[PDB]
RNA sequence: GAAAUUGUUGAAAGGGAAGGGCAUUUGAUCAGACA
RNA sequence: UUCAAAUGAGAACUUUGAAGACUGAAGUGGGGAAAGGUUCCACGUCAACAGCAGUUGGACGUGGGUUAGUCGAUCCUAAGA
RNA sequence: GUGAACAGCCUCUAGUUGAUAGAAUAAUGUAGAUAAGGGAAGUCGGCAAAAUAGAUCCGUAACUUCGGGAUAAGGAUUGGCUCUAAGGGUCGAUCAACUU
RNA sequence: UUGGCGGAAAGGCCUUGGGUGCUUGCUGGCGAAUUGCAAUGUCAUUUUGCGUGGGGAUAAAUCAUUUGUAUACGACUUAGAUGUACAACGGGGUAUUGUAAGCAGUAGAGUAGCCUUGUUGUUACGAUCUGCUGAGAUUAAGCCUUUGUUGUCUGAUUUGU
């Protein structure tokens, strides 16, 4: 997650006052760069539920994934997957062994990817690993194609499309230890009250003898795991592509960042998706976007989105101009210059 | 002794998660190694071999003071007092005996 | 090694958000661990010199730029004093010989 | 130089108390007849 | 509150210097009545006491110090005894 | 010095710099504060808090023991700078005050 | 040893070939005692340790330091042994305020002084105004960026089927 900005688009709702009239909307972007697919797991179906069966990896592993395996990777001697490597050295009847028998057994397949995190502003250099389940295809097929791309990229816009429905999967913004007033919203006591306010009266009644378990107490406030469904897919950004916050009506050459960066994030250089509205999680934190689990056709979806503009002004202030262009222009010659 | 104390990461050299750094109990201890060790070179012992191989705390008598509370009330102040000691040292019935008998000329 | 250097250490971030009777104090102990960063020394001595001018404009006045001259001497240690500068913009590290 | 209470060493047991009664297993320890 | 030096086995707390501050003349200044009784001063010294510390102290040990014809008491009488 | 002022605020002389410290900045507190729109709907009750505030000029009701009520209520003005007028002492001259 | 099958916790089942042992299917020949008239009369499989020799393999974690997507303390998340490395400064961008100091002006309500009484007399005092000047200052402390400058990069502890 990079941030968020602002955009300009019409409505088309029939019935609707504001239907053919333009709206303001708020949107957030995340930065997608492709992820690189690094092995394969197979799944057996079991009377006590789902158990992985194998593992497959890849010949070659950057040093991405493999910070990923380390604590200490600078006093490390690197041997990780060293051993495994030689599997490949053969003629590789070791790994055509267990792709045999994720082909005879499994039922559910998924690939182990993980993210290119030094395309990133970021200072972490660990990337993140996952698994990302294949759909469609028999489980033949699905094995086939993760081996093909064994060591090879993903891109975002073979994923997910425009005007699509998708899920956001996070961590919210922590917050620490917080009182009941504000962890659960509960009514302040009056200003007379002896020995605080910012608490709940009455805990319980004297029978049962106990302080029950749906009774509003002082604790952690945020970081928890949530999943926000319905956000639509406004534009499937290109990294390489200029004039990425470019509309068919704004016609200006410029990108998506906003003059001075992205606050506390940096500049965007890889693929983006732009979401309606907000997602959990703060700037910087790794997100997990993912399909619809239901066809949704309330009218609200199947809508065509298209742009009008995209704000790019400053978001470090009370920013007037979309372009440098724009400010010099609007200013002219400056003692500086 | 460590109801209510914090707790550390310093701790998890040793498998626990309380533990703090008694700097004055400390110099007391150090005192009285050093003058162990005095003792073993004067003996003619080997000081590589050395280790502590008895330590032995125990409560001395209580000094006291007063304190003074609410309603002109007064309650004791008082203090806890050790007595430290150290030694470093240098690092058949005859049906068995017819059983046993027969097995012997058996095999 | 024996080495002096000048250095420009930037007080008013490390300051951000101090309480007012505790900046000069914090100021102090600040440069002693900016001194740490740079020299690898322990042990910090400020000359009576630099003292005043941390303390100018009093508790809560720091100035937000300091010219820093830091010298390693003999195991070893650091002794740190003002620079008599117009003003301590612009400035970048250079070594004294 | 007793008890409450405490340190060290040794042995033993411990899944929301501990202690007790009857019986036996296991471990440790011990008197009595060799007429 | 801060920096440095001196002393010391040992210094956030003792001494000196420098800096930053406060009481702001109905004072955190300069004297007294009552009450206390050597707490005054110098040297030596840190077991206990100064609810942290201590080389410091109204602490501990040993000594030194209060000079009036004119300042008070003494004399007079008050309510009263 | 400011000002009506032994008020509050700052300084000179003189005297102190003494009250266990270091690090961090969760909840709940104690103390000090600010809030869009509404304006007592809160509460036993405007409790608490807010609003008003000095000075000059204008204006001031019922009632009344005629003394009051009264700062009733209700309005206006206030910096800095450069000037002007008036208000004195001693013997035409000469010298010296902050008041409007 | 050959081949096949079994993934629900497969760790098992079936099968090919030869070697070697036994065979009570049938007929023989030797041995047993004394444990004294019974005494479980000791024939199982659990785990671990120390010594033999026949192969096999040559790591990490924690503390300390650092980061703020985290945080009462623990915990969490990052970085650090030669580099699209990290840090401290500097430069640029982005922001906030609203035009710095200094110098100059035939700007400026007016009032004084001098000789030379000057058709802007000069010289002093004068809130403020104008020009240089959308200037100057501040900007990550939880903003972005960096072919610049100067540095940094082997301390401690513990873990084995
Ligand atoms: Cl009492
Ligand atoms: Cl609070
Ligand atoms: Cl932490
Ligand atoms: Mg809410
Ligand atoms: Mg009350
Ligand atoms: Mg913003
Ligand atoms: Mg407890
Ligand atoms: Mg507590
Ligand atoms: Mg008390
Ligand atoms: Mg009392
Ligand atoms: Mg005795
Ligand atoms: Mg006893
Ligand atoms: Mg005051
Ligand atoms: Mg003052
Ligand atoms: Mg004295
Ligand atoms: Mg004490
Ligand atoms: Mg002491
Ligand atoms: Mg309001
Ligand atoms: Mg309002
Ligand atoms: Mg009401
Ligand atoms: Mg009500
Ligand atoms: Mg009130």
């Amino acid at each position: 997650k990079a941030g968020m900005t602002t955009i300009v688009r019409d409505l088309d709702r029939p019935g609707s006052k504001f239907h053919k009239r333009e709206v303001v909307e708020a949107v957030t972007v995340v930065d997608t760069p492709p992820v690189v697919v690094v092995g394969v797991v197979g799944y057996v179906e079991t009377p006590r539920g789902l158990r992985s069966l194998t593992t497959v990896w890849a010949e070659h592993l950057s040093d991405e994934v493999k910070r990923r395996f380390y604590k200490n990777w600078y006093k490390s001697k690197k041997k990780a997957f060293t051993k495994y490597s030689a599997k490949y050295a053969q003629d590789g009847a070791g790994i055509e062994r267990e792709l045999a028998r994720i082909k005879k057994y499994a039922s559910v397949v998924r690939v182990l990817v993980h993210t290119q995190i030094r395309k990133t502003p970021l200072a972490q250099k660990k990337a993140h690993l996952a698994e990302i389940q294949l759909n469609g295809g028999s489980i033949s097929e699905k094995v086939d194609w993760a081996r093909e791309h064994f060591e090879k990229t993903v891109a975002v816009d073979s994923v997910f499309e425009q005007n699509e429905m998708i899920d956001a999967i996070a961590v919210t913004k922590g917050h620490g230890f917080e009182g009941v007033t504000h962890r659960w919203g509960t009514k302040k006591l009056p200003r007379k009250t002896h020995r605080g306010l910012r608490k709940v009266a009455c805990i319980g009644a004297w029978h049962p003898a106990h302080v029950m378990w749906s009774v509003a107490r002082a604790g952690q406030r945020g970081y928890h795991s949530r999943t926000s469904i319905n956000h639509k897919i406004y534009r499937v950004g290109k990294g390489d592509d200029e004039a990425n916050g470019a509309t068919s009506f704004d016609r200006t050459k410029k990108t998506i960042t906003p003059m001075g960066g992205f606050v506390h994030y940096g500049e965007i250089k890889n693929d983006f998706i732009m979401v309606k509205g907000c997602i959990p999680g703060n700037r910087k934190r790794i997100v997990t976007l993912r399909k619809s689990l239901y066809t949704n056709t309330s009218r609200k979806a199947l809508e065509e989105v298209s742009l009008k503009w995209i704000d790019t002004a400053s978001k470090f202030g009370k920013g007037r101009f979309q372009t440098p262009a724009e400010k010099h222009a609007f200013m002219g010659t400056l003692k500086k210059d | 002794f460590n109801s209510s104390i914090g707790r550390t990461a310093q701790g998890k050299e040793f498998g626990v998660t309380k533990a703090r750094w008694p700097a004055k109990s400390v110099k007391f201890v150090q005192g009285l190694l050093q003058n162990a060790a005095a003792n073993a070179e004067a003996k003619g012992l080997d000081a590589t071999k050395l280790y502590v191989s008895h330590i032995q705390v125990n409560q001395a008598p209580k000094q006291r003071r007063r304190t003074y509370r609410a309603h002109g009330r007064i309650n004791k102040y008082e203090s806890s007092p050790s007595h430290i000691e150290l030694v470093v040292t240098e690092k058949l019935t005859s049906r068995q005996r017819g059983r046993i008998a027969a097995q012997k000329r058996i095999a | 090694d024996v080495v002096t250097r000048e250095y420009t250490i930037n007080l008013h971030k490390r300051l951000h958000g101090v309480s007012f009777k505790k900046r000069a104090p914090r100021a102090v102990k600040e440069i002693k661990k900016f001194a740490k960063l740079h020299m690898g020394t322990d042990d910090v001595r400020l000359a009576p010199e630099l003292n005043q001018a941390i303390w100018k404009r009093g508790v809560k006045g720091v100035e937000y730029r300091l010219r820093l001259r830091i010298s390693r001497k003999r195991p070893l240690f650091s002794y740190v004093e003002p620079v008599l500068v117009a003003s301590a913009k612009g400035l970048q590290t250079v070594v004294v010989e």
